Parts: C-alpha cells; sequence; structure tokens
C-alpha cells in the first residue's frame, strides 16, 4: 500500500508554504525544505504532468505563484499521480472558497491542512475525490 | 510565520476549565501551522499541549474534531500520558459522519497500540465494511498500522477487509485488497485464496489493479486452491483497462515471465500491450517502453522509436526530455546500442551541464554494458576526457586505468599523454595523476616517455599536493621496473616541486631514498607492474543510467568428497573403513519447510556405511536438542553408532548421522531399506529462529525411509577392452543367474537399468546397442567399495522381451552376489 | 457467505396462533403459548407432549418456565400472569400482571423476579416467591411493550422493545428506563441480546420490513438487515453461529449471515405468518410461532473439523490462536490423559478460502481446507499452496495421497496426488461416499465398494454405511453402519480374477471378491 511519496504545494522558488509528508523521509525542516527545492527547481518553467526527479515520477502543475506536487513511484506514469494532484489543487480550490495561490493557502491555513490530509495518508491515496474532502473536512 | 513557544504554551489553558472550541481550535490550527512551516516543538510545552487538548474532545464541533486530529498524531510522539484521549477518540469515532468517521480511525489507530487494539475492533469493524471510501480507507489504512502493535485483531478484520476488496470503487478495493494481502500473510496460500477471488473481474480501479499487479508479478497457480494457470483476469497479464501505467506494469512482467500467456484480447508474450498505447501525449511515458519483452528489448524497440527518439532530439525542457532519454534507455539492449549511442551523443546538445559529462560517460558506460568493443569504450573514455576535463573525477583515474589494463594500456597512456597538452593545472590533479600513473605503470616503450615526462613535469608544479606526491612515488616504481627512467627521475625529483613541497615532500623523502639509497628490493617488490591502489568494479556504468534522466573458493567437484568431509570431522567413520564413496543418488526423506527439511545421503566405506542425515527443524513452536536419526535396516547390517545434531532450532540445520557395518558375505544386495525417525527433546520456542523453554517434553518425528541401492557402493568407470578387465579381476568368486527384464521390451533399456541399479558404467558404451538384436554382450564396469572393481557381463537375448544372463565377477563374493540380487 | 448449518425440523404442532415460543431454561423442553387460551409445552426430543395449561378462554401471548419454583408463567388476555407447576399439575398462583395482555414475559432463574411486558404501555415485576407480589413497575415506554429480553451481562438490566420506535434498556432499581435507544424506525417488535459475557448487543426488529443490529456499547447502528421481503413481526440473535434469525407476517422465516448479511437460507412450511423468533442460550436450536401453529428448528454444526497427524500440527479452524478464514493449530503437549490438555498451538501459513472441513494430512506432508466445492492443499507445515482440487465433500483416504471426493456429478471421485483419477469412477451411480482403498458409493439402497484398479463392482452391501474405512494393508475394512459394525475381508486375488472378469454386477456386485469377516 503505497503510491505517493509526498505532496508539497510551493511558492515559486520551492520554499515550504506548505509541505506535508506522506514518506518518514523528511520530518526536519531542513531537509523538508530541501527536497521542496529539489523538485522544484527540476519540475519548474517547464509545466508538464510528468517531471523525472530523484528516480520517482513527480507530477506537477502551476497557478499563478505555486507549483503543486504529487511525488510518487515511476513504475506508474503520470496520470495516476496527476488523480492526486488533480484532487490536491481542486479540493483545496473548492475548500478555501479561493482557488490555490500563496494568498488562499495562507488565508485559509487550516483548511490546507485538514484537506490534505485527507487526500494523502501515509503514503497510500486516501482520497482523491475533490468533493468529498471538501465535505469531509470543516473549515 | 509563528512562534512555536507561544503557541504550545497557551494550550494549557484547556487543562483547566476554559474549553472554548474556537480559540483551542485555532490554537491547533497553529500547531500543525508549526510544523508545516517548518518548525520543531519543544517537548515540554508539547506534553502540556497534549493533555490539555483531551479536554476539548468532550465539545463536538467537525473543525475542532479535525484540528484534534491531526494535532495529536504530530504532537502524540513528543507527549506523555496520551492513553487518556483513547476514549475520546472512541466517543468520535462511532459518532456518524465522515468527519469524525475517517479521521478519527487514523488518529485512533495511530496512537493505540495492543492494550488499546482490543477497544478500537468494534468500531474499526463498523468503519471497514463501508463502501464510503473515507471511511472505509482510513480503517483499511489504519488496520495496517495496527498490524504492527499487534497482528491478531487485525486479522480477525480479513472478514470486513474481504469485504470491502468486492467494491469497484477504486479507494474501497485498494486499500482492501493490498491491506488484505499484508494482514492475512500467514502462508503465501491463504493470500492467494484473496487475490483469486477478485483476480477474475474487469475492475475500474486501477491502483488496485497496480497494488495487486505487484502481488501477482510472481507465477501463482495456488490461487484458492489450485488452478492450472498463472492467470491474472485484472489487468497484469490482461489488458481490460488502458491506462498506460497499469499496461507498463503488466507489460514488462508479463512478457518473458507469464503471468498469463498472451490473448488476443490481451497480449502477455508479446511485445504489443505497451506499443498499443505508445504515441500518446505526456503520458506517452509508461506507454513507450519495454523492459524484458520478448524474446528481448530490441524487436519492441522499433514501435516506440519515433516516440522517444524524437521528444529526446527536440525537447530541451527538461522535464520532457528525462522522460524521453528514459524511454530511449528501456527500449536498448545489445542490438539497440548503435542507435542507442548516437542519440546519446545528441542528447547533451540539448542539456549540456551535468548532462553533458553524462552523455559523454554514457556513450563509453554503453559501450562496456552493451560491448561495440572494450577499443571503442577507451576511444569514448578519451572523448569524455576531451570534453570535461574535470568531471571525470578521481574514481575515474581508477576506474579507466584498471578497465584499460584489460587490454587498452599502452594506448591509452598514449591517448592521456595527448589528453594531458589540454591545459596546465585546470585539467586538475586527476588527468595528471591518469597520464603520470599510467606513464609510470607501463614504462613506454610505445611513444617516448620523455613527452609524457614533459607534460607532467609542468602540471605538477601548479596542482594539487596528492599529484605531486603520485608523481615521485610513480616515478620511484618507474625507476625500479625501468633502468632507463633513472636519469629523469633525479632532475624531477630534486625540484621543489615534485620533492620539498608539504606531502610530497615525505612521501619523497621515503620513495626517493629507497631508489638512491637502498637495495630497491623493496623499489623491485613494490612495483608489480605499478598497478593502482585499489581495483573496484565498473562504476561508470550504473551511475551513468539514473544520472541522465534527472573470492567462492572450493575443495569438492565430487559428492563423495564434500560428504567425505563433512564426514572427516567425525572420527568413527573413516576410522572404521574410509570412504570409498558417497551416493550419486542422495534421497531427500522429508519436504522443505513444511515440518522438517531431512536429506539423507548415503556413503559408503571399506566395510561400513555412515548415513548422514541434514536435519533441519523448521517447526515453528519447537526448538529441538539432542536430535538423532534412528534406523532400521532391512538385512542385516549391525548399527553400531548414532552421532547427534546437537540442536536443531526453528529454521536452523544440523546434522546427526548413523554408521553402520556393511555386510561382506551377503547373498542378498546392499540394496537395502532402512526405516528412519528422528527422536528428539523439545523445548517451546516462540517463532524466530531459536529460543527454548526452561523445560519441556520428548517428542518424535517421523521420516522417509532411505533406500541404499548398489550405485552407492559402486561407482562407475568404463574399461577399453572388458574381457580381461572382467577375467582380472575373479572369476573365483564367479556366479551367474538368469533374469528376465519383462517390463524392457529392447536391449537399450536394459543396459540403462542395470548400470542405474548398479552404479557401473557399461563399458564402451554399450548403453547404445543395435537396436533390436538378438544378441547382445553387455560390459559393465566400476569399483566397489573397498576399493575393489566390480566387473558385470549380461548376455542378452532378445525375444519381446529381455532375458539375460547375467555372470558377474569381483575380487570379492559380496560384489557379485549384490549385483545379481539387485537387479532381479 | 459460507456457514455450517443443517435446518432441521424437530417437532411441529398445529395451533391457533403462537405469539410467544419458548426454550425452557434448563430442560430440554420448549413451550410455545397458543392463542388457544392454552400454553402447550412439548419435549421436541423424545416427542412427548409433557404438559398443557389452560391459562386463559382468551389468547395466551407469552409463555416461559420458572424453572427452580418448577412452575411457568404465562400471561394471557385476562391481564393476568397465571403461574402453575408443570409437574404437581395446578394452578400455583394467579395475580394480575397488567392493565392489559401480557405479550412476553421474561425470567431471571438468579433473581425472584419476572418481569412481564404488557401492550398497557407498562412493563411490571413480579416475584415468584413473595407469592406473585408486585416488586417494582416501571414506567417508560409510551406504546404497547411488544417483548422483554432480560441482558445477560447484568440479569438487573433488561430491555424491553415498544413500538414506541426504541427499546429502552431499564435497570430494576429504577422505574424509569435509564437510557432509550432508538434502534427503529417503524415501532420496535422484538428485542434480545446476543448473549454472553462480553456480548453488549442489541437488535430490533420492526413492521418496517428489516431488522437491525446495534451495539449498546458504542450506541451505533452497527448494520441493517433485510429481515424479509414484508414486516420483520421479530428478529433474534442465535449465540453459538454468527447469524440472525427473523421472522416475517408472509410466512417466511430468513436466516442471515452476521458477517456481510448475505442470505444463508429462506425458510416456509405451510403454517406462514412468524411471528415471534426465540434461540436456545446454549445453542443450536431455535423456534419460531406462527399463526397455523409452532415449529421447534434444530440448526446444524454440531461437531467440528479438525485432523492430527504425526508432525504434531493437529490442525482445527476457528477456536483460540487461530482464525477461521486462515488456518493453525499445533498440539505438541503430551500432559495426563485424565484432563483435557492445552490449545499448544503453533501459527501456521496462508489459507484463500474457508474450511468446511479442515484437516491435516495423516502422517504429515499436506493440510487440506476444504470448503465451497474446492478444495486447496496447502503444505503440512510451511503451507505454500501445493494443490488445488475440487471437493463438495474431501475425505482422506488411508493411503492419504489417494483421497475420495464427492465432485457431486453421481459419481463418487478419486483425485490422487490431488489429481483427478478416471480411472476410479463407480458403475454404480452415487448419492453418498465412505472413504478407504475400496471406495463405498452408495446408490439404490446398496453399498457398492470399487476398485481403484478399474472401477468394478466388487461386492455390494446391503446395509448402507455411515463409514468405510479400510486398513493400511487395504484387505480389511471397518464398516460402520447401522448394522452397528461389519469387518469384511477383501481377497486380494478373488477380486483380481472376479473384476477382469467383471462378473460383479453393475448394481448388485459378486458377492465373492469380498467376503464378511464378522
Amino acid at each position: 500500500l503505497y503510491t505517493v511519496k509526498a505532496i508539497l504545494i510551493l511558492d515559486n522558488d520551492g520554499d515550504r508554504l506548505f509541505a506535508k509528508y506522506y514518506d518518514d523521509t523528511y520530518p526536519s525542516v531542513k531537509e523538508q525544505k530541501a527536497f521542496e527545492k529539489n523538485i522544484f527547481n527540476k519540475t519548474h518553467r517547464t509545466d508538464s504532468e510528468i517531471a523525472l526527479l530523484e528516480g520517482l515520477t513527480v507530477v506537477y502543475k502551476s497557478s499563478i505563484d505555486l507549483y503543486f506536487y504529487v511525488i510518487g513511484s515511476s513504475y506508474e506514469n503520470e496520470l495516476m499521480l496527476m488523480a492526486v494532484l488533480n484532487c490536491l489543487f481542486d479540493s483545496l480550490s473548492q475548500m478555501l472558497r479561493k482557488n490555490v495561490e500563496k494568498r488562499a493557502l495562507l488565508e485559509n491555513m487550516e483548511g490546507l491542512f485538514l484537506a490534505v490530509d485527507e487526500i494523502v495518508d501515509g503514503g497510500v491515496i486516501l482520497e482523491s475525490d475533490p468533493q468529498q474532502v471538501v465535505h469531509r473536512v470543516a473549515l | 510565520h509563528l512562534e512555536k513557544s507561544a503557541v504550545l504554551q497557551e494550550a494549557r489553558v484547556f487543562n483547566e476549565t476554559p474549553i472554548n472550541p474556537r480559540k483551542c481550535a485555532h490554537i491547533l490550527t497553529k500547531i500543525l501551522y508549526l510544523i508545516n512551516q517548518g518548525e520543531h516543538l519543544g517537548t515540554t510545552e508539547a506534553t502540556e499541549a497534549f493533555f490539555a487538548m483531551t479536554k476539548l474532545f468532550q465539545s463536538n464541533d467537525p473543525t475542532l474534531r479535525r484540528m484534534c486530529y491531526l494535532t495529536i498524531k504530530e504532537m502524540s510522539c513528543i507527549a506523555e500520558d496520551v492513553i487518556i484521549v483513547t476514549s475520546s477518540l472512541t466517543k468520535d469515532m462511532t459518532g456518524k459522519e465522515d468527519n469524525y468517521r475517517g479521521p478519527a480511525v487514523r488518529a485512533l489507530c495511530q496512537i493505540t497500540d495492543s492494550t488499546m487494539l482490543q477497544a478500537v475492533e468494534r468500531y474499526m469493524k463498523q468503519a471497514i465494511v463501508d463502501k464510503v471510501p473515507s471511511v472505509s480507507s482510513s480503517a483499511l489504512v489504519s488496520s495496517l498500522h495496527l498490524l504492527k502493535c499487534s497482528f491478531d485483531v487485525v486479522k480477525r478484520w480479513v472478514n470486513e477487509a474481504q469485504e470491502a476488496a468486492s467494491s469497484d470503487n477504486i479507494m474501497v478495493q485498494y486499500h482492501a485488497l493490498g491491506l488484505l494481502y499484508h494482514v492475512r500473510k500467514n502462508d503465501r496460500l491463504a493470500v492467494s485464496k484473496m487475490i483469486s477471488k477478485f483476480t477474475r473481474h474487469g475492475l475500474k480501479s486501477p491502483f488496485a489493479y497496480c497494488m495487486m499487479i505487484r502481488v501477482a508479478s510472481k507465477q501463482l497457480e495456488e490461487e484458492d486452491g489450485s488452478r492450472d494457470s498463472p492467470l491474472f483476469d485484472f489487468i497484469e497479464s490482461c489488458l481490460r483497462n488502458k491506462h498506460e501505467m497499469v499496461v507498463y506494469e503488466a507489460a514488462s512482467a508479463i512478457v518473458n515471465l507469464p503471468g498469463c500467456s498472451a490473448k488476443e484480447l490481451a497480449p502477455a508474450v508479446s511485445v504489443l500491450q505497451l506499443f498499443c498505447s505508445s504515441p500518446k501525449a505526456a503520458l506517452r511515458y509508461a506507454a513507450v517502453r519495454t523492459l524484458n519483452k520478448v524474446a528481448m528489448k530490441h524487436p519492441s524497440a522499433v514501435t516506440a522509436c519515433n516516440l522517444d527518439l524524437e521528444n529526446l532530439v527536440t525537447d530541451s525542457n527538461r522535464s520532457i526530455a528525462t522522460l524521453a532519454i528514459t524511454t530511449l534507455l528501456k527500449t536498448g539492449s545489445e542490438s539497440s546500442i548503435d542507435r542507442l549511442m548516437k542519440q546519446i551523443s545528441s542528447f547533451m546538445s540539448e542539456i549540456s551541464d551535468e548532462f553533458k559529462v553524462v552523455v559523454v560517460q554514457a556513450i563509453s558506460a554503453l559501450c562496456q554494458k552493451y560491448p561495440r568493443k572494450h577499443a571503442v569504450l577507451m576511444n569514448f573514455l578519451f572523448t569524455m576526457l576531451r570534453e570535461e576535463g574535470g568531471f571525470e573525477y578521481k574514481r575515474a583515474i581508477v576506474d579507466c586505468i584498471i578497465s584499460i589494463i584489460e587490454e587498452n594500456s599502452e594506448s591509452k597512456e598514449t591517448g592521456l599523454s595527448h589528453l594531458c597538452e589540454f591545459i596546465e593545472d585546470c585539467e586538475f590533479t586527476v588527468l595528471a595523476t591518469r597520464i603520470l600513473h599510467l606513464l609510470g605503470q607501463e614504462g613506454p616503450k610505445t611513444n617516448n616517455p620523455s613527452k609524457y615526462i614533459r607534460f607532467i613535469y609542468n602540471r605538477v608544479v601548479l596542482e594539487h599536493e596528492e599529484v605531486r606526491a603520485g608523481a615521485v612515488s610513480a616515478l620511484a616504481k618507474f625507476g625500479a621496473q625501468n633502468e632507463e627512467m633513472l636519469p629523469s627521475i633525479l632532475v624531477l625529483l630534486k625540484r621543489c616541486v615534485m620533492d620539498d613541497d608539504n606531502e610530497v615532500r615525505d612521501r619523497a623523502t621515503f620513495y626517493l631514498n629507497v631508489l638512491e639509497q637502498k637495495q630497491k628490493a623493496l623499489n623491485a617488490g613494490y612495483i608489480l607492474n605499478g598497478l593502482t591502489v585499489s581495483i573496484p568494479g565498473l562504476e561508470k556504468a550504473l551511475q551513468q543510467y539514473t544520472l541522465e534522466p534527472s573470492q567462492p573458493e572450493k575443495v569438492a567437484a565430487t559428492r563423495q568428497e564434500i560428504f567425505q568431509e563433512q564426514l572427516a570431522a567425525v572420527p568413527e567413520f573413516q576410522g572404521l573403513g574410509p570412504l570409498f564413496k558417497s551416493s550419486p543418488e542422495p534421497v531427500a526423506l522429508t519436504e522443505s519447510e513444511t515440518e522438517y527439511v531431512i536429506r539423507c545421503t548415503k556413503h559408503t566405506f571399506s566395510d561400513h556405511l555412515v548415513f548422514q542425515f541434514d536435519c533441519t527443524n523448521t517447526l515453528n513452536d519447537q526448538t529441538l536438542e539432542n536430535v538423532t536419526v534412528q534406523m532400521e535396516p532391512t538385512e542385516a547390517y549391525e548399527v553400531l553408532s548414532y552421532v547427534p545434531a546437537r540442536s536443531l532450532p526453528y529454521n536452523q540445520p544440523g546434522t546427526c548421522y548413523t554408521l553402520v557395518a556393511l555386510p561382506t558375505e551377503d547373498p542378498t544386495a546392499v540394496a537395502c531399506t532402512f526405516s528412519c525417525v528422528m527422536k528428539f527433546t523439545v523445548k517451546d520456542c516462540d517463532p524466530n529462529t531459536g529460543e527454548i523453554d526452561e523445560e519441556g517434553y520428548e517428542d518424535e518425528y517421523v521420516l522417509e525411509d532411505l533406500e541404499v541401492t548398489v550405485a552407492d557402493h559402486i561407482q562407475k568407470v568404463m574399461k577399453v577392452n572388458f574381457e580381461a578387465a572382467w577375467d582380472e579381476v575373479g572369476d573365483e568368486f564367479e556366479k551367474e543367474e538368469t533374469f528376465t527384464l519383462s517390463t524392457i521390451k529392447t536391449l537399450e533399456e536394459a543396459v540403462g537399468n542395470i548400470v542405474k541399479f548398479l552404479g557401473m558404467h557399461p563399458c564402451e558404451r554399450s548403453d547404445k546397442v543395435p537396436e533390436n538384436k538378438n544378441t547382445h554382450t553387455l560390459l559393465l564396469a566400476g569399483v566397489f567399495r573397498g576399493g575393489h572393481d566390480i566387473l558385470v557381463r549380461s548376455r542378452l537375448l532378445l525375444l519381446d522381451t529381455v532375458t539375460m544372463q547375467v555372470t558377474a565377477r569381483s575380487s570379492e563374493e559380496l560384489p557379485v552376489d549384490i549385483i545379481l540380487a539387485s537387479v532381479g | 457467505m459460507p456457514l455450517r448449518l443443517d435446518i432441521k425440523r424437530k417437532l411441529t404442532a398445529r395451533s391457533d396462533r403462537v405469539k410467544s415460543v419458548d426454550l425452557h431454561p434448563t430442560e430440554p423442553w420448549m413451550l410455545a403459548s397458543l392463542y388457544n387460551g392454552s400454553v402447550c409445552v412439548w419435549n421436541h426430543e423424545t416427542q412427548t407432549l409433557v404438559k398443557t395449561f389452560e391459562v386463559c378462554d382468551l389468547p395466551v401471548r407469552a409463555a416461559k418456565f420458572v424453572a427452580r419454583k418448577n412452575w411457568v408463567v404465562t400471561g394471557a388476555d385476562d391481564m393476568q400472569i397465571r403461574v402453575f407447576n408443570y409437574n404437581t399439575l395446578e394452578r400455583v398462583h394467579m395475580f394480575e400482571a397488567h392493565s392489559d395482555y401480557i405479550r412476553c414475559i421474561a425470567v431471571h432463574p438468579t433473581q425472584p423476579f419476572i418481569l412481564t411486558s404488557s401492550d398497557d404501555m407498562l412493563i411490571k415485576l413480579w416475584d415468584w416467591d413473595k407469592k406473585w407480589s408486585c416488586s417494582q413497575v416501571f414506567e417508560g415506554h409510551t406504546h404497547y411493550v411488544m417483548q422483554i429480553v432480560i441482558n445477560p451481562k447484568d440479569n438487573n438490566q433488561f430491555a424491553s422493545a415498544s413500538l414506541d420506535r426504541t427499546i429502552k434498556v431499564w435497570q430494576l432499581g429504577s422505574s424509569s428506563p435509564n437510557f432509550t435507544l432508538e434502534g427503529h424506525e417503524k415501532g420496535v417488535n422484538c428485542i434480545d441480546y446476543y448473549s454472553g459475557g462480553d456480548k453488549p448487543y442489541l437488535i430490533s426488529g420492526a413492521d418496517d420490513r428489516l431488522v437491525k443490529i446495534w451495539d449498546y456499547q458504542n450506541k451505533t447502528c452497527v448494520q441493517t438487515l433485510e429481515g424479509h421481503a414484508q414486516n420483520v413481526s421479530c428478529a433474534s440473535f442465535h449465540p453459538e453461529l454468527p447469524i440472525i434469525i427473523t421472522g416475517s407476517e408472509d410466512g417466511t422465516v430468513r436466516i442471515w449471515h452476521s458477517s456481510t448479511y448475505r442470505l444463508e437460507s429462506t425458510l416456509n412450511y405451510g403454517m406462514e405468518r412468524v411471528w415471534c423468533v426465540a434461540s436456545l442460550r446454549g445453542s443450536n436450536n431455535v423456534a419460531l410461532g406462527y399463526d397455523e401453529g409452532s415449529i421447534i428448528v434444530k440448526l446444524g454444526r454440531e461437531e467440528p473439523a479438525m485432523s492430527m497427524d504425526a508432525n504434531g500440527k493437529i490442525i482445527w479452524a476457528k477456536h483460540s490462536e487461530v482464525q477461521q478464514a486462515n488456518l493453525k493449530a499445533m498440539g505438541d503437549t503430551e500432559i495426563k490423559d485424565g484432563e483435557r490438555l492445552p490449545l499448544a498451538v503453533k501459527d501456521m501459513g496462508s489459507c484463500e478460502i474457508y474450511p468446511q472441513t479442515i484437516q491435516h494430512n495423516p502422517n504429515g506432508r499436506f493440510v487440506v481446507v476444504c470448503g465451497d466445492g474446492e478444495y486447496i492443499i496447502y503444505t503440512a507445515m510451511a503451507l505454500r499452496n501445493k494443490s488445488f482440487g475440487s471437493a463438495q465433500e474431501f475425505a482422506w483416504a488411508h493411503d492419504s495421497s489417494e483421497y475420495a471426493i464427492r465432485e457431486s456429478n453421481s459419481i463418487v471421485k478419486i483425485f490422487k496426488n490431488f489429481k483427478e483419477k478416471k480411472s476410479f469412477k463407480p458403475d454404480f451411480g452415487a448419492e453418498s461416499i465412505y472413504g478407504g482403498f475400496l471406495l463405498g458409493v452408495r446408490s439404490v439402497n446398496g453399498l457398492a465398494f470399487y476398485d481403484w484398479e478399474n472401477t468394478e463392482l466388487i461386492r455390494r452391501i446391503e446395509i448402507q454405511p455411515k463409514h468405510i474405512f479400510w486398513s493400511d494393508s487395504g484387505e480389511l475394512v471397518c464398516i460402520a453402519t447401522e448394522e452397528s459394525f461389519f469387518i469384511l475381508k477383501y481377497l486380494s486375488e478373488k477380486v483380481l480374477a472376479a473384476q477382469e472378469t467383471h462378473e460383479g454386477v453393475t448394481e448388485d456386485g459378486i458377492e465373492d471378491a469380498f467376503e464378511v469377516l464378522g
């Protein structure tokens, strides 16, 4: 039981606006931020549903001032990961009552924290239905 | 954003009277923020905040409940007296609504430990069966965590877990099947039953397929009892649902290790399954690939090729381009290498920085991995040296040089020499070390060492200590290997450079003094070619693969020797007949990893047989001591001694032996059957590998019989001329008996049966007899135990069945009698 | 989902609408209370009616035994509970239990109490020892109190079901219900507890066609049971077996597995309108009250499935340190013959099917779990899937690397190395199988023995067996029979001439090939 390695929603530098680690491989801030900077540097300023970083398929999207991440295994493809990443974007948008930017996330830090935990649970994909997550969470 | 101290502190008011759901929920949000933003909690304040929050569980608000679940999990480990929160979580967990249901099970189960396991079970059973994915999936992941604390509680849930498995809802199923596989496992077979039930089904759950593919990927033919095929009717071997990841995972395993063979609607040996998905968008990345494939990656490679090769060349996007190189690499092979190398050459042009280093490494690495000649590898290694000039490193000097001395060395030094012309001190410590090491070691007569020396001499001045030190020591070895060289050593070493710097001086003082002053017994000894400091494997090629898209020794050779060694350690067996031979037909008494694994071999000596029983107690509940394998011979054999296996704990082999004396007058065979029973003392054990209880009971385990054949007594040989040998061994021990082999209708099978049974190789290759000939003479030879030859002559008559008069002669009465009896 | 069952009609009796059915607290008798104004009790083991009591001339809705006094309590539309001695045949006491007829009575053997539930919306307590004085009156229910049951974890607690959409848990001490459960949505006909020392459960039945399971500890509704396709008259929990037995006014009774609530059986009788259910607390008898009579029914699973090899893996399924679904057990203990030996279990690997029968190999190399028309073979002590096969029944023979199976095509099958043997296929038909070397197959009022050599009829023994077991030489057989027991001789040579010749008739055999030794 494992698909998603970690979820990060990063500003346009790779610094932690947010990350919640569905791996046990980053718990300390220094390394959680390093990871975040690492994934953001590869993936950014080339938007696609694919990136390969650290031998893992990284699926990412972007907004005005954020890049949104799911990191998962590379034995899969973008599309499986993408379903998590689409939930992540979508659910935060509907939850916060505003599209994902740094402003929406900061506006409601609580909605963001709770919403992401419903999407991924210890690296298993707990939820992937944006609607379900949003009802499930209370602001 | 926040300060961890202030927020951890103000949380302590909850512990008293104030509960205020708004204030506390905010304070909680702040805790989650401190972690999220990236901060570390202080333990005293954390411990205090944790005891305080539990009061807050009284007020049931969905946002406050939510805050409470995330905060207790994060604060659980950095907190004390957490046990109080279990009750509050159960209270929450039974409360209907997904907000409570799912999030509570997860928070509760994380905090829950084997004592507490029992409490959560009613609520857990109710939460697992849900086709509402949140409650069920959270409960299913929760159960996975709980397998650690206590296995047994979780196991009972297998029925609720299975119930979820029957959903086609993606989460409920993914979680249900995945978890089940982990849970119910006590043997392979019970998990396999769980998998077969879902297996025939065309799911609309890609995640379940994926998690299951992995379980499935190996051939399973015991799914739900048994079945006649490795069959997976869920995409693993089938292609019921198309979706490029699932399709890729499935297609690479099935092709050359069938999960099932190819179907018209589901390729599974053929290369196709990947390829139909292959032209695509970003999605293509899974689709385009390969791995394994029938019979090679190469017929496969051609399909996909348009896609991988155009993206790889065109896209100087890192994200696309990486998928394109990995995809090229995958469609690759030995054959593909011509194509792969041009592409990789081309690739650096798109992304050129580290990627440059990687392509010049890749083209060499691929040439070493997939052979386009070892020479070409060196020539590519020159191109790597040329292009980068510094992203070669120290590990490269050792790897290039070791690799080079397989064939390239004279050339490599020379190439290196040219390469050294580059750049005087920006070329790095490493290239200078490579030309230096190679010029030292080869001692060029292929080119004049004077260019090399002149090139190295300049480099040393302005480059690091390690090379300058390297240069003096190399020179010294260079002196010892070649006499000629000594004059250059002296001009170089007197200089302030190759000696008299710092490290360079110390090494030099030593190396110099040994060459200059001393005998050079030492210097001579020291150069064995002038080799590197270590010989590793070929490091580059694996490194390169990931990086781009970002002494077994033996004594025995014969069964008799290995056994003889095992026997020899024990005295009795070599003291009481020495071993002629040990069986060429050792029989395993009891099957592997059941109750016992016992393999017995019968060993023949001059007048004895020793039976070595290698005994394993694979009994999980026991550990054994004082174990022996007891024996009842079915003929006149004396059982002299038993040697015990000292201990046989769980899954640990031990050996026990029975020594018996052979008859040497027996009129009937030494082909004989012994009934084996192992007897032992059991002390109770908790399965690990071993552990004994303070007291225990006697127990016995029955074993299979050991059969001793004439084949064990005789070692086979053929003779150039049977007739002489046949007379020579002893016609004075001659006895003749006539047999009918009615179950063998030709001579060729007949000769084979006497040859196998007796352990005699028929002379002159007499196992091949003129097909269906009326008379034939079969010549047998071999040596019997004690070291005496046994020859047997069987004059075959072929009617419709085989009749033979078998006459045997031997240097003893016993082989003759033994052969004659065993055959019939 | 599979479960060891075997529904059997222990005794039937025809009478006007029986509202209540009971098993005698400690006796093998079942009492049914009828609308004949009579309550009648019959001991459905010897099929003797022990006694009848004429409580009233108007329906007696409830009757139960207060076994200690050797008395029976009845509540009838006299609005009285009248007490009688069931061996001295006279009316012990007469008292007015309620202002309305008494639907159910519950007896506390440990206390002098009966509480009775009546449709005067009240449940009242009477103490038999005081000569049926009113100990306590419970006021809580605002509607017709259909049924009362005593909780077996605290007899001081009972629950009463009323058509007020609740089942209220009350304590004796407290007139009022100390907490209320809202167990159903269209009134609660019945309340029952799921019996035991560690089972806090309620069930509610309602006329919304549905029976609901509730956990009284957690207070949530565990699941909803489809019940019946018409108003569920009553629902109860079986104690031993994981099922719920419900009855409906459609004349149907259904049994539901209490692990997934999938239909185990539907039973009709030609008696119809099934008003009540009750279950024996010592388990495997349930009795159900109908319009046209009462029935006492006997449920299956009477005996355990297990086998002892020579490896000390004695394997069972269910039980302690073993799960039902998976397989385990070991027994390496040899403590004194005079007492029951510990479980002594050691853990054993994978399973994939349910154990209809689960058995170790008689000399220890195989394990077989049989279930659902399939057999799965697992390895003796490693439990990796060895083999698979078909088996509605599986029996190891004597050979135990040859076994008999009923594949249920009307020929008894032999599987050898867990692979089917078609050199074995009876020239009898089949109705059933006995293992051992000469396979006994029962058909056409005969027991026929078949060869594992050419499947010809060796002999037919004219008393059918319970079992055939054959010795481990295969010349001597032990036949379990209604006759009592046979030992028969199979003369091997006589069989070889007879079988080849096929002088043994298709369905009658040759009476020489086998001979009756004793």
